[PDB]
């Protein structure tokens, strides 16, 4: 209830300072400019390193959402499983991690 | 009267924050460029006065045309001078962005940046030392500071 | 301990400017402090400064007047309020005031 | 993120020098060459002043030829710390920008002493120098002097061994020898590949026949033997430097031929003949004969040269202007096939290019 | 009489290969160079105060042009176009008569300070030392036309830093 | 054996710390004589209410008051 | 009562973010043998303010934009995320006391890179956009590291309190058992606000450079709104100072000025490198830190099963 | 020299210590002088809860010793 109330005075002290910073000096009549870039109207190329390198986060990132409940479960009574199952996430973290170094898929953002 | 007063002291406040947080663009034509980074060097060192160097034009105040403006390149610095946000300020640095200098009758030199820029500022020498730079910063600084925008708005 | 010594001289800067008012005119018209030894003083009030010291470059320098040809210039001072008989001095053109 | 094609346009700093140059004297030319490469002023002074001195049959005094070597030197260090600060600013370190800007602001006293411009002097001159050095400035030299190797020593503190630096140069701008020589390279950017040549020693001018110095070669032609080279050669400037200190003879300052270099002012006023040779000196200007030259010198560059044909009048015909940033800048593509964005802006670093000579 | 930057070959006994990979591992170099920066930042700096305190300058300095005038107030020109035939930039332009006492004197002398390039050949070639570059270099102003110099202009430099000129010239004429 | 550990500690001395942290992280639990304090300290931790028990009659093992001498204790966690 | 916390909490954040402006340009003025500002106020002292009103002042572009929507949602959510990260942060005592205020800081910053990615779209420019986009793909490279090693961390706290990780810290900083995790999470932090020598938006244009003095002082100060945030995360996170709870200000000093050193560091290390290749820090991270950070994280694992040390989950 | 940078980084380090002993004095008073309860857990706010409830003036940091029993 106090965390919606420092979230929504957060938005509302940044949204005010936005709207100040947007308009004023929307007050002032400076001058109409007409105005008529390293790329001049050519289409972007796609860049297929950059999605492999946003995908590769989106797999490590889930093998990460797979290793977070660590601190808890290291309070367990089965600990031999447990650790068995903790090392065998981050090895697999490494498996893919080695697939893709000896794959080449790490190279040119190595 | 009372309000002429409240825009007198809104004029001395803008113009304070406007004069002692001058932003130029890092960007050299010439053999001013070099004097220029001695005034960003630190003997002279330009940001203790407030004075950044800046990559871009749109974080950008003044624009420190130094060195020969030749005719290949006249509507790239006018492009610069038009991405910039008002108030923008020009210093035209060294004989050749005043008048053309040591290349004044050639076929390729614009005979001063003031045919394709408006000019605030002109520094002379050929370069000014870094001194005269700073000193033609802080003359900008005193013309910034002497400006009256409130006062003509709240007499207009 | 020698930062007893940097305090000690820091107070005695405050105390080599005519007090608290001196310090702080100086500090806001000057953005500096030291105190030096003074060399001399035109017919328009700059007051110029040795401390030999300090290093080549700050071992002169001028307080600039602060009313010079009917303009205030306790503000607004201007590296060209320098008569030209003081110009070389304070540009180290030569040894002598 | 690979370079395939780099395609430097120029002719922004194209300002038509050599074309104003053949409407003017010689004297009058000669401050158009402090002009064209701003961080090595009186190099190429010194370069314009031995091709009319070679078309002219006339040597510089000795004296003058050691005042030349010396701000030649100091000349070098000015070019090689606006080359490797830049060279890293642009690369990202820029703090060794501003610790080396300091000295190099005491060099530019030293020229402001000796000429009274902090950069264009217009201080060597055909037949000389202008004005023999003031009192005391070969004491404030010796000062600087002393206290420089501990600069380059926290500079080099700074780079060498430091590995953000070494992945930034040492796979990049890769030139072999022979396309090093194919191209027309000169300098750093010949002796970045092995090549052992340098026209202070090969072909030399005016006292470095009696300088002893050496000549840092690098190994593999990358930007960080380039680097390292220009270092070294700032190293061997300071060694130079010291020995022209040392070695600096009595004597004049201008070639005592009056009908090229100007009287003095004392003699002006009291001789008809000396009055007679600086009227017409500094009217006409001296008549050079007709002839057609091409002098180099080792400039910080590179081989900066000088195609002078007089044809026999007090101004100059033709006067082309060979700079080393040139064919650098055309060699450019080639150094940068197959490297990425970020490693050409750090080719165009080790490259050191000044538009004021590629444009002229 | 020529040397090798870059032919070291690293030793490859276990004592340098562990130093450096203590050296990778480790981040010594790094540790160097944030050393070396925290050695600048208690050293003393060496920003001079400027309008207050000046960067040193010679007596060969050349900032602002001047006419001067002799120690009786004629003015030293006699219009003889020496100055205007040596000018690199043609930034001396200078017309002349014959005014009422006979005297060879000018009735133009103008100097653009922004064709100028404050190279000094002016006061080098000049018989009588009456066009000299002073010692002001701090003369920037807000338009174009107020550094396009005329003859009063420059007189008036003259009388303003004569006596500063007379002082440089005489620390500084029997070098030339 | 030495040659090729020499070769990758002077080229990838990242991985060499990498694969030997991993190592013994991997084999230094089944060596360690303090891996058993762990289970039994995480076993000891009361997270739930030791339910009692009623008695039957005979179990003499079973405590009938929480300082009675019998049940489980944790001296060898009050002194490891 | 509530309301004059939060507003404590966060108008200081600003003026902190506002002079510390002053202090990189002095540190870094100083350390590059010159001055930093010393004219505007006494000390520099004004030159925050004075830099701030002149931006404010600026005429804005407000450019042909892919999406207006976007281009005023990137400022507006940079602060929002910039000032939400702190109210878990206990110093000694936090705004919000949350038992997951680890993962919900690891979340928050994790929603920091739409920022980039909607000030890339809104510039029409397309090497913005590319710009943007590698720095995206950065920041999202260095949240790897910083989860996993953070999360190796909180092996050794027991739990996702931090409070809790003031109370683990009370004989010994946790960077001695940790510090190759505290030297990749203090490099990882420092390449997650695109900060040298991990910065790409000064040289090859950033992702920012369409805005100009309206929005881009806010970007700016969200920006070091998270830098020493993050500092004063680590200084958490393995410089946890003594807490007396009968007098917190002790607590507070010491971490003040622990996170003050931090955020001065970074300063000093930004003075005293080049840049990477952009390659050169994907290369960082993906064959150098992950494979230690995996390593270690698997150290972290076992060695409290190992060693009898398994944290309290209370 | 380089003692110019303390006055900013004072200044600074006072804006910092603003929120920290901001929010320790407005925890104690918004408590009865004391601590804040922390609640993370179910028990914990159970006790909260009942502590409020024992308190009779809707407060849980109202405590409640020997003297409330006979
Ligand atoms: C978050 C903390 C910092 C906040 C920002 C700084 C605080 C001060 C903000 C208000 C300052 C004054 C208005 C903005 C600056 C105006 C500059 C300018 O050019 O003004 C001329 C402008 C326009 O004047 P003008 O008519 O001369 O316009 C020039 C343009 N031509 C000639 C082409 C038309 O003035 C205004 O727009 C007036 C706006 C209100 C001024 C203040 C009123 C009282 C406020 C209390
Ligand atoms: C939180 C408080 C502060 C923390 C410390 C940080 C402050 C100092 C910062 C200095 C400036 C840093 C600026 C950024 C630098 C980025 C570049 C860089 O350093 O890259 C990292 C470099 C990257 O390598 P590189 O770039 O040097 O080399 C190139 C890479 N190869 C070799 C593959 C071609 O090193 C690392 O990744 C090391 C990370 C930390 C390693 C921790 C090792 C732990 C040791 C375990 C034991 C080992 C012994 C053997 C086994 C024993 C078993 C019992
Ligand atoms: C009814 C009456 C009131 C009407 C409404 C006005 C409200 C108050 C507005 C602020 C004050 C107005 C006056 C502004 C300054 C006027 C005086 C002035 O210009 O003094 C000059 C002097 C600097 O002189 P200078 O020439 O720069 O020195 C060169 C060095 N030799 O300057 C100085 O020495 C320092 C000047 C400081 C200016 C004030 C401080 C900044 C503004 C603070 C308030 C606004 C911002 C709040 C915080 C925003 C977020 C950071
Ligand atoms: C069993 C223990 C647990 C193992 C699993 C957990 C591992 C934790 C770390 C995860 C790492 C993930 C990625 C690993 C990829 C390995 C393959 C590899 O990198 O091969 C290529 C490399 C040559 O490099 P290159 O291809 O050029 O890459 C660019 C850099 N130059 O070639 C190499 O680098 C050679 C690599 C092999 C030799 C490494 C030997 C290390 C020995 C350390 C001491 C003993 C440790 C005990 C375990 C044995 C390990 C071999
Ligand atoms: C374009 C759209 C606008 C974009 C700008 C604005 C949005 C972005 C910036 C704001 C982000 C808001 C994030 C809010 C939730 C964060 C997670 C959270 O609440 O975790 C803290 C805590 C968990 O800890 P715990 O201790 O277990 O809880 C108390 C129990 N003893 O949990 C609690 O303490 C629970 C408290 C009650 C429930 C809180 C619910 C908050 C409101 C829901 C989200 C609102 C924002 C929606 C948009 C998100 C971004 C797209
Ligand atoms: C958590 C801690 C946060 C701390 C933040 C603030 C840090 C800096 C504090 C202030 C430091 C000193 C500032 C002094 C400014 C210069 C004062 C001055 O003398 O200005 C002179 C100017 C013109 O004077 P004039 O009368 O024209 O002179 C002719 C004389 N014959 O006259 C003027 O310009 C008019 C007077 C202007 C005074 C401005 C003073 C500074 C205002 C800053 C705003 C914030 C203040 C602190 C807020 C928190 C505490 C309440
Ligand atoms: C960033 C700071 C503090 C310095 C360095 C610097 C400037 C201002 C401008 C420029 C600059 O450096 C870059 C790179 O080096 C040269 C060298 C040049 O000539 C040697 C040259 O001539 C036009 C231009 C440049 C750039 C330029 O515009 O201030
Ligand atoms: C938040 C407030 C109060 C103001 C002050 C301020 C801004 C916005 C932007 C900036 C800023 O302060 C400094 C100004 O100077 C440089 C100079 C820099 O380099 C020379 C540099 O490099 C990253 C960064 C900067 C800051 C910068 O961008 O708003
Ligand atoms: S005014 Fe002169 S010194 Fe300056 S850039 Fe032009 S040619 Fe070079
Ligand atoms: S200094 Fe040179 S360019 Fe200037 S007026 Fe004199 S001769 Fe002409
Ligand atoms: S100033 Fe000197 S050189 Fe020029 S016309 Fe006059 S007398 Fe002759």
């Amino acid at each position: 209830m106090n965390l919606m109330i420092t979230l929504l005075t957060n938005f509302t002290l940044a949204t005010l300072l936005v709207t100040i910073a947007f308009w004023l000096p929307q007050l002032n009549v400076y001058s109409e400019k007409t105005s008529p870039d390293p790329m001049g109207s050519a289409r972007l190329p796609f860049s297929m390193k950059f999605f492999l390198v946003a995908i590769t986060f989106l797999l490590f990132d889930l093998e990460i959402a797979l290793l977070l409940p660590l601190p808890w479960a290291s309070q367990t009574t089965n600990l031999n499983t447990m650790l068995t199952m903790a090392l065998l996430l981050i090895f697999l973290l490494a498996v893919s991690l080695a697939y893709e170094w000896t794959q080449k898929g790490l190279e040119w953002t190595e | 009267s009372r309000g002429e007063y409240v825009v007198a002291k809104l004029d001395d406040l803008i113009n304070w924050a406007r004069r002692s947080s001058l932003w130029p663009m890092t960007f050299g034509l010439a053999c001013c460029a070099v004097e220029m980074m001695h005034m960003a060097a630190p003997r002279y060192d330009m940001d203790r006065f407030g004075v950044v160097f800046r990559a871009s034009p749109r974080q950008s105040d003044v624009m420190i045309v130094a060195g020969t403006l030749t005719n290949k390149m006249a509507p790239a610095l006018r492009k610069v001078y038009d991405q910039m946000p008002e108030p923008r300020y020009v210093v035209s640095m060294g004989s050749c962005a005043n008048g053309g200098g040591y290349y004044h009758y050639s076929y390729s030199v614009v005979r001063g940046c003031d045919r394709i820029v408006p000019v605030d500022i002109y520094v002379p020498g050929c370069p000014p030392t870094a001194e005269a730079l700073l000193y033609g910063i802080l003359q900008l600084q005193k013309k910034i500071k002497r400006e009256k925008r409130l006062r003509i708005w709240y007499r207009r | 301990m020698e930062l007893l010594q940097v305090l000690k001289r820091g107070l005695q800067q405050v105390s080599g400017h005519g007090g608290l008012r001196g310090y702080l005119r100086v500090l806001f018209r000057a953005n500096d402090v030291r105190v030096g030894t003074l060399v001399g003083e035109d017919k328009y009030g700059n007051k110029y400064y040795e401390d030999n010291k300090q290093f080549f470059g700050r071992h002169r320098w001028v307080i600039y007047t602060t009313e010079m040809n009917g303009k205030n210039t306790f503000w607004d001072v201007d590296g060209s309020m320098v008569p030209p008989e003081w110009h070389r001095w304070l540009h180290c053109m030569t040894d002598d005031p | 993120e690979m370079v395939r094609k780099c395609d430097p346009h120029i002719g922004l700093l194209h300002r038509g020098t050599e074309k104003l140059i053949e409407y003017k004297t010689y004297l009058q030319a000669l401050p158009y060459f402090d002009r064209l490469d701003y961080v090595s002023m009186m190099c190429n002074e010194q370069a314009y002043s031995l091709a009319v001195e070679k078309l002219l049959n006339i040597q510089p005094p000795p004296r003058a030829q050691w005042i030349r070597v010396l701000f030649g030197e100091i000349t070098r260090l000015l070019n090689h710390i606006m080359a490797v600060t830049t060279h890293a600013l642009d690369i990202g370190a820029m703090t060794p920008f501003f610790w080396m800007f300091e000295e190099r602001e005491k060099m530019f006293e030293f020229y402001e002493r000796v000429s009274g411009a902090r950069m264009h002097a217009a201080y060597v001159r055909p037949g000389g120098v202008h004005q023999d050095l003031p009192l005391g400035l070969m004491d404030d030299i010796y000062e600087f002097s002393k206290n420089f190797s501990l600069r380059i020593d926290e500079l080099e503190e700074m780079l060498t061994n430091n590995r953000i630096w070494r992945n930034r140069t040492v796979d990049i701008g890769v030139v072999t020898a022979e396309d090093a020589l194919n191209y027309g390279f000169s300098g750093v950017m010949l002796r970045g590949s092995g090549i052992q040549w340098d026209l202070r020693k090969t072909q030399p001018y005016d006292v470095y026949d009696q300088v002893e110095f050496d000549v840092p070669i690098g190994s593999r032609g990358d930007c960080y033997d380039r680097y390292l080279c220009r270092v070294e050669e700032m190293r061997q400037s300071i060694r130079i430097i010291s020995q022209c200190l040392n070695k600096m003879p009595p004597g004049e300052i201008k070639v005592d031929d009056a009908k090229v270099s100007p009287p003095k002012r004392a003699e002006m006023k009291t001789s008809m003949e000396s009055l007679i040779h600086h009227f017409k000196l500094y009217t006409e200007g001296y008549q050079v004969p007709p002839g057609a030259t091409y002098t180099a010198i080792e400039a910080p560059k590179g081989e900066f040269g000088v195609y002078l044909v007089s044809d026999g009048s007090s101004r100059p015909y033709r006067c082309k202007i060979k700079a080393p940033g040139f064919a650098h800048l055309a060699g450019l593509d080639k150094m940068s096939k197959g490297h990425m964005l970020a490693d050409v802006v750090a080719i165009i670093g080790t490259q050191d290019i000044v538009f004021g000579e590629v444009d002229r | 009489t020529y040397k090798y930057v870059n032919l070291r070959e690293p030793s490859m006994d276990m004592k340098s290969v562990t130093d450096r990979a203590a050296q990778t591992l480790l981040w010594t170099e790094l540790i160097r160079g944030l050393g070396m920066t925290l050695s600048y930042l208690f050293r003393e700096p060496a920003t001079i105060n400027y309008p207050f305190e000046k960067g040193p300058l010679s007596p060969r300095f050349r900032g602002e042009h001047a006419l001067r005038r002799y120690p009786s107030g004629e003015e030293r020109c006699i219009a003889c176009k020496l100055c205007e035939a040596v000018c690199p930039a043609q930034a001396i332009t200078i017309e002349a008569e014959p005014r009422a006492d006979g005297s060879r004197r000018t009735t133009r002398y103008d100097i653009d300070m922004t064709k100028c390039i404050y190279c000094g050949f002016c006061q080098e070639a000049c018989p009588v030392d009456a066009i000299v570059e002073g010692p002001n270099f701090e003369f920037s102003t807000e338009t174009h036309e107020e550094l396009l110099y005329n003859k009063e202009k420059l007189l008036n430099n003259g009388d303003k830093w004569e006596a500063e000129i007379a002082a440089n010239i005489q620390a500084d004429y029997l070098y030339r | 054996v030495a040659a090729f550990l020499k070769n990758v500690w002077a080229k990838e001395p990242v991985l060499v710390a990498s694969f030997a942290i991993a190592g013994l992280a991997v084999i230094l639990p089944t060596l360690s004589p303090y891996t058993k304090y762990s289970l039994m300290i995480n076993r000891a931790t009361p997270y739930n209410y030791p339910v009692p028990l009623r008695d039957d009659g005979n179990m003499p093992d079973v405590p009938s008051h929480p300082q009675d001498p019998q049940g489980p204790s944790l001296e060898w966690l009050k002194r490891l | 009562m509530f309301m004059i916390n939060v507003l404590t909490l966060i108008i200081p954040i600003l003026l902190a973010v506002a002079f510390l402006t002053l202090v990189e340009r002095k540190v870094l003025g100083y350390m590059q043998f010159r001055k930093g500002p010393n004219v505007v106020g006494p000390y520099g002292l004004l030159q925050p303010i004075a830099d701030a009103i002149k931006l404010f002042i600026k005429e804005p572009l407000r450019p042909a934009t892919s999406s207006i929507s976007m281009f005023i949602l990137a400022p507006i959510l940079a602060l929002t995320l910039a000032l939400t990260m702190w109210i878990p942060l206990p110093m000694p005592y936090p705004l919000i006391n949350m038992n997951l205020g680890v993962l919900f800081m690891l979340a928050m910053s994790s929603l920091a890179v739409y920022s980039i990615l909607w000030s890339g779209w809104a510039s029409n420019s397309k090497y913005a956009l590319i710009g943007a986009l590698r720095a995206v793909a950065q920041t999202i490279s260095y949240e790897v590291t910083l989860a996993i090693i953070l999360l190796s961390v909180l092996l050794m706290n027991g739990s996702f309190t931090l409070s809790t990780l003031i109370i683990t810290q009370e004989q010994v900083w946790l960077i001695f058992p940790a510090w190759p995790l505290a030297m990749m999470w203090f490099i990882s932090t420092l390449a997650e606000t695109n900060r040298a020598p991990f910065d790409l938006t000064e040289g090859e244009s950033g992702f920012n450079v369409e805005y100009a003095a309206g929005p881009f002082a806010l970007f700016f100060m969200a920006e070091y709104a998270n830098i020493i945030m993050m500092n004063i995360f680590t200084t958490t996170l393995f410089l946890g100072a003594f807490h007396n709870p009968y007098m917190p200000e002790l607590y507070t000093i010491n971490f003040t000025i622990k996170s003050l050193l931090l955020s001065i560091t970074f300063l000093w290390i930004r003075a005293s490198y080049p840049r990477f290749r952009y390659d050169q820090l994907m290369h960082l991270l993906w064959k150098n830190f992950l494979p230690l950070t995996l390593a270690l994280c698997m150290w972290h694992v076992s060695l409290p099963i190992l060693l009898s040390s398994i944290p309290p989950q209370t | 020299m380089w003692f110019e940078v303390l006055p900013g980084i004072a200044v600074m380090g006072v804006c910092l210590f603003i929120p920290g002993m901001a929010t320790a004095r407005i925890h104690r008073f918004s408590n009865g002088g004391r601590e804040k309860r922390v609640a993370h857990y179910s028990y914990q706010w159970y006790l909260m809860e009942r502590d409020r409830r024992v308190s009779g003036v809707n407060r849980y940091y109202v405590s409640k010793g020997l003297e409330n029993i006979d």
